[PDB]
């Protein structure tokens, strides 16, 4: 997921937004 | 903006800065 | 002993430090 | 929430496992 | 949505999170 | 500056961009 | 609480953290 | 010691504990 | 040029700077 | 003062302590 | 302590080489 | 330059105050 898709990559801002409630 | 490297707590304190007062889920795999 | 105020990004660090990889909600309009 | 335990209050790493999924 | 303080340290993790790559300058003076 | 409109004002992300090179 | 992979400053965050008022001391290997 | 066996490793918050004064 | 104040988890993260390899103590009570 | 051993944003944070109210560029390679 | 002279006062990066060990 | 050496090598803080203003 996420967590590990920034990590292990790369990963926008955009991408991250998702994850705000 | 530009794309992110970002590991561990690192990750937690963009999600502060993106989110603000919307909050926000962490869930790691596991 | 007596704890300290965590606030901002430092409560979320702290929330990354307790919880790790369970994972954890940040929602500050609660 | 959170911040009024934590930030506005005082709050222990014990009662931050509250936060935790 | 509103947003938040952005001071000392926290700042400038801010714009090297925006900036990154691009590089920035952080001149409190100005 | 940076300091006025970030730290003691409220600015966005957006806003930031403005410092990079 | 769970384990925890921790380097350079952010052991001293986690060291912060779990000893508050009581202080800590730092020491690595050399 | 401990500052090692964190980040080679992994260590727990109880055994941090043992740092403090 | 004038210095700013060190406070909390920012203190340590500056001794850690400072002192690295040496190590150092937080002692606030003292 | 000891060698550092500085990535990512914890290098932004070493300019920001040892440059204070003087500022900093952070110039990143391309 | 070292609370009083940083953080309550200001301290230079030279004056915390005084709690290195 | 001095992001680089910082990160794949060592560097001093005197090498750092160069970058300051
Ligand atoms: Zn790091
Ligand atoms: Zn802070």
């Amino acid at each position: 997921g996420i967590v590990e898709q920034c990590c292990t990559s790369i990963c926008s801002l955009y991408q991250l937004e998702n994850y705000c409630n | 903006f530009v794309n992110q490297h970002l590991c561990g707590s690192h990750l937690v304190e963009a999600l502060y800065l993106v989110c603000g007062e919307r909050g926000f889920f962490y869930t790691p795999k596991t």
